[PDB]
């Protein structure tokens, strides 16, 4: 009786592996249909403001997050810069971060389609979910006036304009499936931990420089913070069903384990807020027919997942 | 968990009746064409 | 597939998948080969061995398909594109290809789909024949002996 | 049946279920659902009968796909040990032309075709798993079947429909309106290639120009006029 | 040279590991191959050197200068290496670049004070290396060329800084030398040939300045085929060998 | 590989046709193709059609910071990235390719460096702001003459383009939508036009290098079929000030100097027509826009 | 950059003895993996290695294995690219001495070292970081099932990194970059003690874990 | 502004309108690095040209069954100018244009068809630069290719001519190249036929022909020089090799 | 209410080509295939897709990469890929005019890209499983109305934006599947399903119109 390990079976016949597992009410990732992977978070451990008592001088990380789901790890770090500005709920008044996603797989070289699309979609979804107002990125410049004559002190208000620019570096270790959701959630927690450094100043122009210790809260709209979910729609093939000693379709949550990623072509992805509103929805009917029922169950599961991810910490 | 072992093998159709399975096993118990020609050439 | 040989890609060596990461999802949302995306155009040959989903490549020559009747073997009746074939390594070959053989009872097609990968899975019925459960139609392969 | 009907991919197939129907281009038999479904946009074409009717969809295409018994015009792009590497169309997968695949051909007597030569051949093998194969002889008897080298002519790129219409439809006036002006040799390749050679370069050029202009125009009756204006030898 | 057969490698290794070692050209373990050097041929530059080895390895070094504020530019000496047939991205090129930058670090590679003009300004030294040809590790080759170039380098003379229009002062400094050694069995070899480097068990990069064995010191695989471990006494042997046979390289290079 | 396979009969046919003073599309050797310039929608959007050759250009601008080296000059870049849309022989974005680098360099030398655009007129304030004008060429269909078509497209676009009026109060600037204030055109100093000559060697190389009676054939604005078979290529950019804006004979079949001069002069004869055509079509566009406004103010 | 979101160009960046934990096989999409965390007084480090291989190589047939080593900056861009590539080359030499390359013709082994965390509260740190790199790479290679003639170990003292095999009898690596001038012997002894401890810990980790 | 051309008819360097800079060449200067080689000095331009081949193609791509592959690598060192360039030039579009220009120049001169399935790599190092560098590159390539024994139809002589107001100046240096438009010429042998014709800045059409007239002549002189070296180097190394 | 302009077979050196225009959004697409793929693109049992999207202004970025990704998600199940094993289909879209504020939105461009790609695939003669139609839909800030084919102005004040690409069979009367639904902004379930019903109707309208446009210029090419 010839036999293949689950790994190499997932390599050889992903569809058959998926169907066979689903015939037993389980998945090749050893979770049942609507069972998410648990998540664990280490928040603000890499930031320079990690320790208020002993602030790291060399560090330039404004925000930090370390997420772990299943066996996949995501490390997100928020750095910053300043741009000189020139010259409602509408989208014009909102901002976004500029993320660089680095999914650690065997290769070395320029960005893959995965990394590029995940980065861009992170940016765009941050913009459209309206989590970060442009107003919150405005810098209130203090001025460095000289102590008597002999050194220098800075005065902040309790004359050009300026704006904060946030950058995100997101590295993904031990990828086993689609990692956009993990990146989004990690970036959310990371954004919640960001502290904006205070800034001061002295055809010719003087540079603006950030204060070493002082920092103000990055005030984001907590109302609009959503969390990410993904789902697969699988059509059961009668021949590949196990004996377990007329067509059916099942909904699957939190895809993983290659067999699922290779076989499933009908996918749903949601950014859902704890309040009840939805920030993003993506339907791709590459395989099985996407019915309204599936959409509704997906929205339900996305919202409970959102409540879960927003409540489980603090 | 996962004691069936029917999932980690070659595709065998769920539909298939036992008799035809016996037919297949029978066919594979008989010598392969390689075996026939080989034994013929050896004799 | 060609009249002279069958080109294959090694997916696993001794119950061990190679490579460990096939590169699924690397190239986007469609159905894309390991190097059919943006990453393949910008790969650093200088700093890495091979790209993400790159596999060891192999060749099963028509002569090395069978033990007997090696002179007149039709590879089109033995394998089809997409088939999963259990083979044994004859030689290291060159940098591009290993040289493989199926000239044994336990070697050959272990998985196959009707209509050249388009249809449903077929099961091995006889040494040189598989059949589809839903259609009933038979297709000609060189089947590796199960059990 | 006899009435040809316009059809889109995904539309319901309108032929008689109880009547056996051999399926040509445009019609796809789904490997999983076993459903008969149209996959090309164009005109649905049902032949009378015989023994079974042919259902096919004539659709506008520019890209040739090798099928057996097709007469094609290729260009030699490579020489191998026992075969030629041939191109039936730029950017397309090449086709093999055996060295044995010639009249009076043995291992001692080889064909004299070089890279860059035009070959007029017949698609003898077009398996979906293998590289296509062409031939320059009658596979049965082994003698010349009107195939072989095409020398010193001019080649014309054309859509598949035009070429098929040119080879099969005898009511097509282009050849007739061309014959009205000059004597010419023509080779028609279903791969969308038309070879033309006249005794005088001027006349061959005229043929080229008028054939291409006729190809770009959908109206058939215009041809004569075009030919006239083209054989008036304007610049 | 490179890509020797297993038979050739075995022969060469057996000769090089025997006691005493038999080198393919009959050199003593401490003997260098004939080279010749030319200087002062690039007028546009402050210094210039060209070194040619007997095996064909040829290198060119240019010395240029520019005024910089120490405070904004703490590094007053920068080495840029360009090897022909190798991209600037290449591992070996960046390795050699880093190494050379460390041998010549203004910190203690050379005397920084010799560069100072004013308490706010100085000359930054740009050392540009162009390896035309190399059949072995070119680190010593480059090092020697740089030594020669620096020992024949002239800079504009100070009188915001203004400079003399026609008169220039010779840059006085003791440039360091980097030596490369081949570890073959229990034998240490100086100036390893390509074939010697193909079978060497390992290698030793040893810097040298003012008559002292200075840093950087590296162990370096001269190949990937026969890289083996070595005993510490060999390292000691290499160091002793350098500090014994270095002053003669110094007096040979500094006699003009 | 993606190579265009050309047969011996085709090469010999076209070459022999050139020997008998014949071109496939019925043009004389010195006959440039009828240029069809079509404007549409916003300013700086132009489509150029030479026979079957089809290109499209889109002019745009955004506020930026002047380069540190040049304090008074604005920013101007031109992009000519080929795509498989023009033909499968083109790889997607091979900017390091021979013909790609050549094309880009010719256009850049013709427009960006010739001072065809007033870069100092782009400057808003010397220290902190300037206009960043961009010219993006889109190659839609390739039947040869891409350099010339690109030059015409870029120029017509630049002349058609209008940046929004703005004014400045020290640190701050005030930018206007069309309703606030009318847009103003860019500063065009001259109109560079490129003409591409293709050279064919009817005899053997020996006759070209060491033979008298030069039989080297020259034609203007070659088609794709002609471009694929040519042995040499010259691109000459001129303006109506009888200035040789630039000349590029980057190798290829050696040609007699006098012939090249003749080429330059005939090219001038062509760029006169093309320039007058561009100006005319521009003014007609503006007039039709005005008359449309007049039709809009009163029903 | 056309392949990244770097944001506005006008913007400018914001300016303003030791315990060991060793684990293996926690990264699922590679062959081998190792987590090494080190804690000394007022100094904490932590890094991860991943061995992808044996994989296929582009190019001509190679008679033996080809090892690549890639150092990746973690969090802070702490080190120079040139120095990273130099250290990479050093490690390449070491594990070219250690790995049984004969077993892997026409094959490449790619090793990645992520320098996630390196915060030392004390107020050229490459030297002190190299031995942990070597530890992690040896662990990950053993975890990947990549054959090793020995367990490559190392130690650091006075800017002198020394990497040993065979119970410290012989040297596979020697790195000396300034870091003051002291005699060689005691640096050898200290680095050898570090090596022996690291070796014991690594075998221990390979016996509780694999 | 300064007397580029004095009423006396002299230039800043002291040359007249129709005089070449100092032109010296050396052949077989790197016998252990390349099949052919040349070191060349034109004015202050100092260039090393290395020709490797014909040889086996590195890849089993880039192999042509009908002709040899010709590659040209131009290395403009950071120390070629007075002010060191902090940036490499290797991937600049200017350098790529120069490379492709030289390649397409010598594709029609070198008999590639008699070296099929081979690759000819040309490796150039510009050690020092002082204007008119294109013609210098051309000359270096010609010399090195001839030294390699690689067959070609004729010499190709490179020269530059500036246009100051009405008068053309032969073989321009760096100062002359600035504040003046220059034409670069690649002339085949002693013929009037041009391999290369490069004009990168605006020039009055009616005065272009004249600029070519002297240019060609100058190029001819350059040929006579290169030739003069080769023969000597030939005459020397064909007599000493005897007995 | 919704009227579109569309043309077919406008490019000479490709197998198929199309021009799609909706409001101010103007996109031209080309298709070449089935042709020989390069080894890295090749798939054993099915057609491989090379998909390219070029912006109207500037040069291709990650934005266009996402556009290519979604376009691929739409076109992959559309094409009968198993008819062309080990072959390539080259699909290139050149956005001529965005018809929307590029920095904030790209849904118009995406929809027109899908429509144009479909039309070009039809013109090329490539086997398609079924028909397809895509529309952009917006929900406004104050009115909270659902606008099909929203203008750039309407987009500026939109509360949410949506791309709806549906797959049609049987004369365009039956919805086989939803190929793509890309929803971004703030919305709820009720709004979603209202948007889906209206969207489906309008998309059916678009399918009908597209059928007519296709037959209008394909029919004269063919023989009775
Ligand atoms: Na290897
Ligand atoms: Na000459
Ligand atoms: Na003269």
């Amino acid at each position: 009786p010839i036999t293949f390990p689950p790994e190499v079976l997932a390599r050889i016949s992903p569809e058959l592996s998926l169907q066979r597992h689903l015939s037993l009410g389980i998945r090749p990732c050893l979770r049942k249909y609507e069972e998410f992977r648990d998540v664990a978070i280490e928040n603000n451990t890499l930031s320079r403001y990690a320790d208020a008592g002993n602030i790291d001088t060399k560090n330039n990380i404004l925000g930090s997050n370390v997420l772990k789901s299943g066996k996949t790890i995501v490390i997100t770090s928020i750095t910053g810069g300043i741009i000189e500005e020139t010259s409602e709920d509408i989208i014009a008044n909102y901002a976004s971060v500029y993320p660089v996603v680095e999914v650690e797989r065997g290769r070395v070289g320029a960005c893959t389609d995965e990394e590029m699309t995940i980065s861009q979609k992170l940016h765009d979804s941050i913009l459209h979910s309206r989590i970060l107002p442009k107003k919150a990125l405005k810098v209130k410049a203090g001025v460095r006036s000289a102590n008597e004559d002999g050194t220098f002190s800075v005065l902040y208000p309790d004359k050009r304009k300026w704006s904060y620019v946030l950058y995100a570096k997101i590295v993904v270790l031990s990828r086993t499936g689609p990692v956009f959701d993990l990146c989004w959630n990690s970036l959310m927690y990371a954004l919640q931990s960001v502290k904006l450094p205070r800034a001061f100043i002295d055809r010719e122009t003087y540079e603006i420089i950030c204060d070493q210790t002082k920092s103000v809260p990055l005030m984001i709209n907590a109302k609009n913070i959503a969390f990410a979910s993904n789902y697969g729609i699988v059509e059961l093939d009668p021949e590949c069903q196990l004996q377990n000693s007329k067509l059916n379709t099942v909904l699957i949550a939190d895809l993983d384990t290659e067999a699922e990623e290779t076989s499933i072509h009908s996918t749903i992805s949601i950014l859902a807020a704890p309040s009840g509103n939805y920030k993003q929805l993506t339907l791709m009917g590459g395989g099985a027919k996407i019915t309204p029922e599936m959409i509704k169950r997906s929205l339900l599961l996305s919202r409970v997942r959102a409540d879960d991810l927003s409540t489980r910490f603090n | 968990k996962k004691h069936n072992n029917e999932l980690l093998g070659i595709f065998v159709p769920c539909n298939l009746p036992k008799t035809t399975r016996k037919v297949a096993i029978e066919n594979f118990n008989r010598p392969s064409p390689d075996d026939i020609i080989q034994s013929a050439q050896l004799n | 597939l060609s009249l002279q040989r069958a080109n294959v890609e090694i997916l696993a060596v001794e119950d061990k998948p190679s490579p460990i990461d096939s590169g699924i999802g690397s190239n986007g949302s469609g159905i894309v080969a390991a190097g059919g995306g943006s990453g393949a155009a910008t790969f650093s040959v200088s700093q890495a061995s091979s790209d993400l989903g790159e596999t060891f490549r192999g060749i099963i020559r028509s002569q090395d398909v069978r033990s007997t009747d090696r002179d007149r073997v039709k590879v089109i009746e033995c394998f089809k594109p997409g088939d999963i074939v259990r083979a044994q390594v004859l030689s290291l070959g060159d940098g591009t290809n290993y040289y493989l053989t199926t000239a044994r009872n336990d070697l050959g097609v272990v998985f196959a789909r009707a209509a050249n990968g388009a249809g449903g899975l077929m099961y091995a019925t006889d040494w040189q024949m598989m059949t589809s459960p839903v259609t009933g139609a038979t297709e000609k392969r060189k089947c590796a002996k199960p059990f | 049946d006899s009435m040809s009907t316009f059809i889109f991919p995904g539309d319901s197939f309108p032929v008689d279920p109880t009547t056996p129907v051999k399926l040509g281009p445009g019609i796809y038999c789904d490997p999983n659902t076993q459903e008969i479904r149209p996959v090309n946009t164009g005109v649905l074409h049902v032949s009378a009968k015989g023994k079974v009717q042919t259902a096919y969809i004539d659709y506008s295409s520019k890209r040739y796909i090798p099928s057996v018994n097709d007469f094609v015009i290729g260009v030699i792009i490579g020489t191998f040990s026992d075969s030629y590497k041939v191109s039936l169309q730029n950017f397309s997968s090449s086709v093999s032309l055996s060295y044995m695949a010639f009249p009076n051909a043995s291992k001692k007597n080889r064909p004299t075709l070089q890279v860059g030569d035009l070959v007029y051949a017949r698609v003898c093998t077009a398996e979906k798993e293998l590289e296509a194969e062409i031939e320059c002889f009658d596979s049965t008897t082994g003698r010349d079947a009107g195939f072989g080298i095409l020398e010193d002519g001019m080649i014309i790129d054309v859509n598949l429909n035009f070429a098929r219409q040119l080879l099969f439809n005898n009511d097509f006036p282009l050849l007739k309106v061309l014959a009205a002006h000059t004597k010419f040799e023509v080779a028609i390749g279903l791969n969308g290639k038309i070879w033309v050679k006249c005794e005088e370069l001027s006349n061959t050029l005229a043929c080229y120009r008028t054939i291409m202009e006729c190809c770009q125009k959908n109206d058939t009756a215009a041809f004569k006029d075009i030919a006239k204006r083209q054989f008036k030898e304007i610049l | 040279h490179m890509s020797l057969s297993v038979a050739e490698k075995s022969y060469l290794y057996d000769s090089l590991a025997s006691t005493p070692s038999i080198r393919p050209d009959g050199r003593l373990p401490h003997q260098f191959r004939p080279i010749e050097i030319f200087t002062d041929f690039l007028p546009s530059s402050n210094g210039s050197s060209r070194i040619i080895a007997s095996d064909g390895s040829e290198c060119i070094v240019s010395i240029k200068s520019k005024v910089v504020d120490h405070h904004v530019e703490n590094e007053l000496l920068q080495v840029d290496v360009d090897i022909a047939g190798q991209r600037d991205d290449a591992l070996v090129v960046e390795t050699i670049t880093s190494l050379l930058n460390k041998v010549l670090k203004s910190g203690s590679g050379v005397d920084s004070s010799k560069l100072q003009l004013t308490k706010k300004y100085s000359f930054k030294i740009f050392v540009d290396v162009l390896v035309i040809s190399s059949h072995s590790h070119p680190i010593s080759l480059i090092s020697f060329a740089i030594y020669s170039a620096l020992n024949s380098t002239y800079l504009p003379k100070l009188i915001l800084p203004t400079f003399h229009d026609y008169d220039m002062v010779k840059l006085d400094i003791n440039p360091p030398l980097v030596f490369i050694l081949a570890v073959v069995g229990n034998n240490m070899l100086l100036d390893p040939a390509a074939n010697e480097s193909e079978v060497a068990n390992n290698g030793l990069i040893i810097s040298w300045s003012n008559g002292k064995i200075t840093s950087p010191i590296r162990s370096v695989a001269l190949n990937d085929s026969n890289v083996k471990s070595f005993k510490p006494h060999l390292l000691k042997q290499g160091l002793a060998m350098v500090e014994k046979y270095a002053p003669d390289v110094v007096r040979s290079l500094e006699n003009l | 590989a993606k190579d265009i396979e050309i047969s011996a009969s085709e090469s010999k046919f076209i070459l022999e046709a050139l020997r008998q003073n014949y071109r496939l599309d019925g043009r004389s050797f010195d006959q440039f193709r009828d240029v069809e310039i079509t404007f549409g929608k916003e300013f700086g959007d132009v489509s150029v059609k030479m026979g079957n050759t089809k290109v499209h250009c889109r002019i745009s601008c955004q506020i930026a910071q002047p380069y540190e080296d040049r304090p008074f000059e604005g920013l101007f870049v031109i992009s000519t990235e080929i795509s498989p849309m023009a033909g499968s022989q083109f790889e997607n974005g091979n900017i390091t390719g021979e013909d790609e680098v050549l094309c880009s360099r010719i256009i850049e030398k013709s427009v960006r460096r010739s001072g065809a655009l007033d870069v100092e007129g782009l400057c808003i304030v010397a220290g902190s702001k300037c206009w960043a004008v961009r010219a993006d060429v889109h190659f839609l269909d390739c039947d040869g003459g891409f350099i010339d078509a690109s030059c015409i497209a870029v120029m017509a676009g630049l002349m058609h383009f209008k940046k929004p009026d703005i004014t400045v109060h020290g640190e701050q600037i005030i930018v206007h939508p069309v309703n606030e204030r009318e847009p103003v055109p860019l500063g065009i100093l001259h109109i560079p036009i490129c003409v591409t000559f293709s050279f064919f060697n009817p005899q053997d190389t020996e006759e070209n290098i060491k033979g008298e009676t030069n039989s080297e054939i020259s034609i203007i604005d070659a088609t794709l079929k002609e471009e694929l078979l040519r042995d040499g290529v010259l691109t000459v950019t001129l303006n109506k000030n009888r200035e040789v804006v630039q000349v590029s004979k980057a190798g290829g079949l050696p040609m007699d100097a006098l012939t090249l001069m003749k080429c330059c002069h005939e090219a001038y004869s062509i760029i006169e027509k093309i320039t007058d055509q561009i100006l005319q079509l521009l003014k007609e566009d503006s007039e039709k826009r005005n008359k449309y406004a007049a039709m809009l103010t009163s029903e | 950059d056309r392949r990244r979101l770097l944001g506005p160009a006008a913007a400018k960046p914001m300016a303003f003895e030791q315990e060991l934990s060793l684990h293996t096989g926690f990264i699922e999409n590679c062959n081998g993996s190792a987590l090494v965390e080190a804690r000394s007084l007022g100094h904490q480090t932590s890094l991860i290695t991943a061995v992808y291989g044996p994989r296929s190589i582009r190019g001509s047939f190679t008679s033996q294995g080809t090892i690549s080593i890639q150092l990746k900056n973690g969090l802070l861009e702490k080190y120079n690219t040139n120095e990273l590539k130099e250290v990479s080359s050093f490690l390449m030499g070491i594990f070219n001495s250690v790995v049984n390359l004969s077993r892997y013709p026409k094959s490449g082994i790619d090793i990645f070292v992520y320098l996630t965390y390196d915060k030392d509260l004390t107020n050229s740190q490459i030297s002190s970081l190299i031995p942990h790199c070597i530890t992690s790479i040896t662990l990950a290679l053993a975890d990947a099932g990549i054959e090793l003639v020995d367990m490559a170990g190392a130690g650091e003292a006075n800017g002198t990194v020394v990497s040993f095999i065979k119970n410290g009898e012989e040297i596979v690596g020697f790195w000396k970059d300034d870091g003051d001038d002291e005699d060689l012997l005691e640096c050898l002894d200290r680095c050898k003690e570090q090596y022996n401890r690291y070796r014991d810990l690594m075998i221990s980790c390979l016996m509780n874990q694999e | 502004r300064l007397e580029i051309y004095s009423p006396e008819g002299l230039r800043l360097d002291g040359r007249r309108w129709n005089e070449l800079r100092r032109f010296e060449s050396s052949i077989n200067t790197h016998p252990h690095a390349a099949d052919g080689s040349s070191y060349m000095e034109q004015g202050n331009n100092k260039i090393i040209t290395l020709v490797k081949g014909p040889k086996e193609p590195r890849l089993k791509s880039q192999m042509d069954t009908s002709k040899a592959l010709l590659n040209v690598s131009v290395n403009i060192t950071k120390f070629s100018k007075f002010e060191r360039s902090k940036s490499s030039h290797k991937n600049e579009r200017r350098v790529l244009e120069i490379q492709t220009s030289l390649v397409r120049m010598f594709e029609k001169n070198v008999m590639l068809n008699i070296y099929p399935r081979t690759v000819i790599d040309i490796e150039i190092h510009v050690l020092e630069q002082d204007g008119g560098i294109m013609g210098s590159l051309i000359n270096g390539i010609t010399l090195a290719l001839i030294d390699a024994g690689i067959s070609m139809f004729d010499y190709i002589s490179g020269i530059s001519v500036g246009l100051y107001d009405t008068t053309p100046l032969l073989d321009t240096n760096s100062l002359e190249e600035n504040a003046m438009s220059t034409v670069t010429l690649g002339v085949v042998g002693k013929s009037e036929k041009l391999s290369l014709l490069l004009v990168e800045d605006k020039i009055p059409l009616d005065r272009l022909e004249n600029v070519l007239a002297i240019g060609i002549a100058g190029a001819h002189r350059v040929r006579d020089l290169m030739d003069e070296e080769l023969r000597k180097h030939a005459q020397k190394r064909v007599s000493n090799a005897s007995a | 209410s919704m009227s579109v302009q569309a043309e077919i077979g406008i490019l000479d050196h490709v197998d198929g080509s199309s021009e799609f225009v909706s409001q101010d959004t103007k996109v031209i697409c080309s298709v070449t295939g089935p042709i020989e793929p390069k080894a890295r693109q090749e798939l054993p049992t099915q057609l491989a897709l090379e998909i390219i999207v070029r912006p109207a202004k500037g040069v291709a970025t990650t934005r266009e990469k996402v556009l290519e990704d979604k376009l691929r998600a739409v076109l992959t199940p559309l094409i009968t890929r198993h008819c062309y094993p080990r072959q390539l289909c080259q699909i290139t879209c050149q956005i001529l005019e965005s018809g929307e504020d590029e920095a904030e939105f790209s849904l118009r461009e995406l929809s027109c890209c899908i429509n144009a790609a479909f039309l070009a695939l039809v013109d090329a003669g490539i086997a398609l499983n079924s028909m397809c139609a895509s529309i952009p839909i917006a929900i406004i800030k104050d009115t909270s109305d659902i606008i099909v084919d929203p203008t750039a102005e309407q987009l500026k004040i939109s509360l949410s934006v949506h791309t709806l690409a549906l797959e049609f069979v049987n004369g365009g009367k039956v919805v086989k599947n939803v190929l793509l639904l890309d929803s971004n902004g703030d919305f709820n379930e009720d709004q979603l399903f209202s948007l889906l019903e209206l969207g489906e109707q309008k998309c059916q309208e678009l399918v009908t119109n597209i059928r007519r446009i296709i037959q209008d210029n394909i029919s004269p090419r063919l023989v009775v």
